[PDB]
Parts: C-alpha cells; structure tokens; sequence
C-alpha cells in the first residue's frame, strides 16, 4: 500500500516536471 | 519510476527521464 | 492557469481509474 | 481530448477511463 | 461547474484534516 | 450548503468545523 | 502516522469513486 | 473498517464503492 | 478569490517539490 | 522516502491552518 | 523540527499552528 | 508576488524557483 501512495505523488511530480512534453506512467 | 523512486528521494533530473 | 490545475486533478483520477493498464498525458 | 471534455464538463470514472 | 468539482476535491481534504476523529459527511 | 458557502468565499478551518461529525 | 497519510487519499478516492451519491468517513 | 481494509492492502473501486452512499 | 486559494494549494505543493533542501516561505 | 512523502501533506496542512499568516517550510 | 515533530506521531492543529 | 505571476499565467519549474 506504501507503493500506492507513493506512486500518487510521483504521478504528480512528473506532471509538474515534464510540461509540455507531457509524460507516461505504468506499474 | 516506482523502483527508482519510492525505495529512495529522486531529484528533477531523475524523474524528468520519465517525461 | 484553470487549466494547469484541473490537469492535476486529472492525472491523479487518471491514476487512480486506470490501475494496472497505466497511462499516458501530454497537456 | 481529456482536457477538452473534462475541464469544460464532470467526467466520470467510466468516461476518463477511455485514456487509459 | 467543473470548478465546483476541483473545489469539492480541496473541501473533502480540508474536512478530513478539520474534522479529525469525529469524520464526517459529503454529498454534491 | 458546504459548496455554496466554500466555494464561492473563502472559508476558514473554524467555518469548516460546522460540517464535521 | 501512515494511517493519516493513507486516509486522506481514500478520501479523495472516495470522493471521486461515489461521485453524486457522495459519501461518510470516520476515522473510528 | 476503510482504513483497516484499505490501509493494509490495495481496495479496487469496487472495494471503495461500499462506502459509498 | 476562492481561485486563488486553490492555485494557493497547488504552488505550496509545487514549492515543496522544486526547492528541496532550500525550503521556502509562503504568505498569501 | 516516508519523510519527503510525510511533508507533502505537512505543507498541504500548514497551508490551511496558518491562513493569511502564512507559514515557513525548511 | 515539523518533520522530526509530525512525521513520527500526528500533529494537531495547534501544534501546526507553531510553524505559522 | 508568487500568487499574481503565478495564479494569471502559468509558471515553469524554473519560474517557482525563484521564490525558494
Ligand atoms: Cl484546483
Ligand atoms: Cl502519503
Ligand atoms: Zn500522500
Ligand atoms: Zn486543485
């Protein structure tokens, strides 16, 4: 479950980082 | 991603190879 | 800049919905 | 697309699940 | 309104960290 | 309503603390 | 703790998951 | 029981559903 | 504005990211 | 990586608790 | 402190409010 | 100053980091 919220907050950390470009998240 | 950076704190440069 | 925001929100639902297939987001 | 339909109108979870 | 929504989505965090052990309700 | 009020003005954690329980 | 942690984003998952129906939560 | 069930191991939405209301 | 109070929300989560070590003020 | 994760949410609180005061984070 | 005060047992609102 | 550049247009990384 640690994994789960962990992965929340990296979802919106690239959001912030990558811009424009966008970006792609899988498990 | 998640291997990279839930075991230990990824800085900017880190995540933006996942862009 | 609302736009900026409800892609936040967006992506976080995203990550939530689509489990284990992933995702992709480009603004 | 996701933008378009969901930050003019409420997606549901079913809706934003096409983007997966 | 869209807006509504993403403001629902802020209240629903500030309701649980005000709220505390007594929790609470929503509905839109 | 908690969205009428707190979405239109700013509410504060004490005006928040009216929809607990 | 964790579990504060952890509650607030059931929270906002609850919130978008029961969407009209809306919902209750109590930490217990 | 959602932070006993969901805070130990991964809920699916329709886990999370039952909260609903 | 009720606007401004949830971009609010947004910028003190996106400073927390980018200042790191530095940390930062934040005053509305 | 609980701490960096931990002081998301302590921001996100500081935030709404210190109001027009505002706060500091270090 | 904050991290070393909250992060290992939960704050209140009033010991939040020290770091205003 | 943060809240009227920020909260008008939208501010890069980079632009934020200036108020760190
Ligand atoms: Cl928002
Ligand atoms: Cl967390
Ligand atoms: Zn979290
Ligand atoms: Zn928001």
């Amino acid at each position: 479950v640690n994994q789960h919220l962990c992965g929340s907050h990296l979802v919106e950390a690239l959001y912030l980082v990558c811009g424009e470009r966008g970006f792609f998240y899988t498990x | 991603i998640v291997e990279q950076c839930c075991t230990s704190i990824c800085s900017l440069y880190q995540l933006e190879n996942y862009c």
